[PDB]
RNA sequence: AGCGGCGAGCGAACGGGGAGCAGCCCAGAGCCUGAAUCAGUGUGUGUGUUAGUGGAAGCGUCUGGAAAGGCGCGCGAUACAGGGUGACAGCCCCGUACACAAAAAUGCACAUGCUGUGAGCUCGAUGAGUAGGGCGGGACACGUGGUAUCCUGUCUGAAUAUGGGGGGACCAUCCUCCAAGGCUAAAUACUCCUGACUGACCGAUAGUGAACCAGUACCGUGAGGGAAAGGCGAAAAGAACCCCGGCGAGGGGAGUGAAAAAGAACCUGAAACCGUGUACGUACAAGCAGUGGGAGCACAGUGUGACUGCGUACCUUUUGUAUAAUGGGUCAGCGACUUAUAUUCUGUAGCAAGGUUAACCGAAUAGGGGAGCCGAAGGGAAACCGAGUCUUAA
């Protein structure tokens, strides 16, 4: 274990394509680019979603919907996070003290996503029908 | 594990996770290279065709003269103009995860007790800040290329190895990948191996 | 720099659970008197983006 | 890390001009001409390792044909007469006999003329 | 999020983590009445800058032109950074670590004395052709769009704190602020220039255009353009003298020196290209000049190569090129898939239902910092519901 004895793992370092360096490398004289077109030029290549000049798929199709501005301020609390809220009382503001939801969140929902184990107290949140049947199955009261 | 001292023969207790881990070479090679690349002072640059001193005047006309077509005296095909992909000063640092950095150091210290290059002392200090005494310090200790790692701020010992080339003194918080490998013996005071065991958990 | 989302694509597609994209169907904007009610009924659910088109969409939506 | 390439381009060029000794004119001195002299000379060397095995079999067959006809038989009837007699000597050695020990060839022709007819 | 021939593209805030964090004046009269302030100027102190000073220790020996090298045996080290010296020096030199030094002139703080502004308390005061509006433009991520807000060319025109602005058209609530006066350090940007110091930066076609009397020679009326050109040796010891020559040029000696095939047109001295000498071939033999076979000859296996079989360069571009299509006189040097960031995938490594920090702090590749980001849940346009959900009365 000296400085001249340390090796990488096998396959951890691939070499890297060196283009335009002769016949034996398999990358000479075109650089893997083929013959004369737009895509073999320096900087050539069309932009994203170009189809030729056919109407592109993201312009062939209709826009739909709107952004809610209430889905940005809501989050979901898995049941895995009901043990980390530091006090057994899941408020909105105590989920932020444990860095579970996010500081700009006004509404949280507790969903059935895994193993509530402890006496917990959800106050001021929404819970689902599965999560209500699991919090009370471990001895928890929802306000 | 256990770490037998130099002469008191009373082996202090270390956690076997830090000094008896299996060696991971791909982990230690990555953190010894990222130490080596993060030591690069990436300070160089060349001139592109923009930056070469010259005029943007086309040298001859495009047609008519039987010379190859040119449009700048600063093109990289030309002598004294233009590096094609010229260098800029860059950052050659790498990111190491903390659990990769700590896993490497736990795997180097585990290997130093395997190849018997870790010697733990209980005190390593020298009375006068004199290189002559420390030059003696390791003859009885039978050391020539060594890294001393202490826990205290000994400035008497620190100056006494500032001239000795193969002797390095640290402070148990700045020990690194490449320093734990490039020295033949690593000698640690017992207050220092308490701290190093701690920071690597 | 960051890759800029094609913002006109970000209004046509939404990414689903297994990774594909849902989209509204074409041909249900105007000129509907002549269209059959069966044909207009099948353009009302959202469809999944086809196989051949998907490489063109993930190119357009890198932060989907 | 600038790399000057004068040392290894000299050696790469010198290696090809050394393979071009004896070539006429600029094919021994000029690299551009001597490179494709050496590449053509390796192309011919590949081809004439095939043609060498044909040109010698051509030369043996022409000598067995002459040496059979001094003993009064053609090459075709001598080779057919050797195969009906189950003699398995190849044409390299049949031509070697024909110039060096002719009385060992007149015995071979007799052993062919007998078991043919 | 939005804006957008809703195309190309443009692109925020709110909120959060940090660096740094000072608030004050006038529209004003009184009591008090230098009352701290903030300035300038001057002694005084502390501290740099502008010259500097001291620095610590090695000799024998072999090779060599010469030792710093080798072998032997010591010594300094808070100094083994670097450089020079006849080859590679800790101990020869210059230095370096360290310890020091200032007539005089200045930067910075502080201590301030002396001058200028000018406190604190009582009360009043609360910035009008403004805000707003109509029109036309511009700025805001925001292209007039349903569109706030800001600016204002033009035309108008308030209220005056019980009043006024804003909260993205608009209105009502009720939250918040007080425009139409001004000043204000630090965190920030930069480097003509000075000092050190560093480099997985260059090494004379490179690195500045310029390693060199270089923005020069030269070119242009001019603006302007704009080169090429480094190396004797350790030390000139840079060749006394003699010869040939035209009191030449060049050369041959002699000499210096380790070396002159280091002689100044000077380290090394490649290739193209040009000669001389030698071996062999060649003056009846047709063509990509080779290759396979192959005598003879000359050497000590090498060289040559008579005669002979096969054999129309290379590249590029093409359905297809010996092509009479392209490109190349030749050599030598340079010359073309990079870099930054984001994203996805494969490999690999660490840790795994979690994984990782960014800026910054920092004895600096450590440790701190979990702001965030991605993942563990998704359906729906959305509200919402949630292992389901949308569809639909179902």
């Amino acid at each position: 274990m000296r400085l001249n004895t340390l090796s990488p793992a096998e396959g951890s370092k691939k070499a890297g394509k060196r283009l335009g360096r002769g016949i034996g490398s398999g990358l000479g004289k075109t650089g893997g680019r083929g013959h004369k077109g737009q895509k073999s030029r320096s900087g050539g290549g069309v932009r994203r979603g170009f189809e030729g000049g056919q109407m592109p798929l993201y312009r062939r199709l209709p826009k739909f919907g709107f952004t809610s501005r209430k889905a940005a301020i809501t989050a979901e609390v898995r049941l895995s996070d009901l043990a980390k809220v530091e006090g057994g009382v899941v408020d909105l503001n105590t989920l932020k003290a444990a860095n579970i939801i996010g500081i700009q969140i006004e509404f949280a929902k507790v969903i059935l996503a895994g193993e509530v184990t402890t006496p917990v107290t959800v106050r001021g949140l929404r819970v689902t029908k599965g999560a209500r049947a699991a919090i009370e199955a471990a001895g928890g009261k929802i306000e | 594990m256990e770490l037998v001292l130099k002469d008191a023969q009373s082996a202090l207790t270390v956690s076997e996770t830090t000094f008896g881990r299996d060696f991971n070479e791909a982990l230690v090679h990555q953190v010894v290279v990222a130490y080596a690349a993060g030591a690069r002072q990436g300070t160089r640059a060349q001139k592109t065709r923009a930056e070469v001193t010259g005029s943007g005047k086309k040298p001859w006309r495009q047609k008519g003269t039987g010379r190859a077509r040119s449009g700048s005296i600063k093109s990289p095909i030309w002598r004294s103009g233009g590096v094609t992909f010229a260098a800029r000063p860059q950052d050659h640092s790498q990111k190491v995860n903390k659990k990769m950095y700590r896993g490497a150091l736990k795997s180097i210290l585990s290997e130093l007790v395997r190849q018997d290059r870790l010697i733990v002392v209980e005190k390593f200090s020298v009375e006068a800040p004199k290189t002559k005494l420390l030059a003696q310090k390791l003859k009885d200790m039978a050391l020539e290329d060594v890294l001393i790692i202490t826990g205290e701020l000994d400035e008497n010992l620190f100056l006494a190895a500032r001239n000795l080339h193969k002797v390095d003194v640290r402070d148990a918080t700045g020990i690194d990948p490449v320093s734990l490998i490039a020295f033949d013996k690593v000698v640690m005071t017992a207050d220092a191996v308490k701290q190093v065991e701690e920071m690597l958990a | 720099p960051k890759i800029k989302t094609v913002r006109g694509a970000a209004k046509r597609f939404k990414k689903t659970g297994k990774g594909g994209f849902k989209h509204k169907h074409a041909n249900l904007r105007h000129i509907l008197t002549k269209k059959a009610t069966k044909r207009k009924r099948h353009l009302r659910p959202k469809a999944m983006v086809s196989k051949g088109d998907l490489g063109l969409v993930i190119a357009c939506l890198p932060y989907a | 890390a600038r790399v000057k390439r004068g040392v290894i381009a000299r050696a790469r060029h010198k290696k090809i001009l050394k393979q071009a000794k004896g070539y006429y004119g600029a094919r021994s001195r000029v690299y551009r001409v001597a490179f494709q002299a050496v590449i053509k000379a390796g192309q011919y060397a590949y081809r004439d390792r095939r043609q060498r095995k044909r040109q010698f079999r051509q030369l043996w067959i022409a000598r067995i044909n002459a040496a059979a006809r001094q003993n009064g038989i053609s090459y075709s009837k001598f080779i057919n007469g050797l195969k009906k007699a189950s003699v398995e000597i190849d044409r390299k050695i049949l031509a070697d006999i024909a110039v060096f020990d002719k009385v060992a060839f007149t015995a071979l022709v007799e052993k062919a003329k007998a078991a043919l007819a």
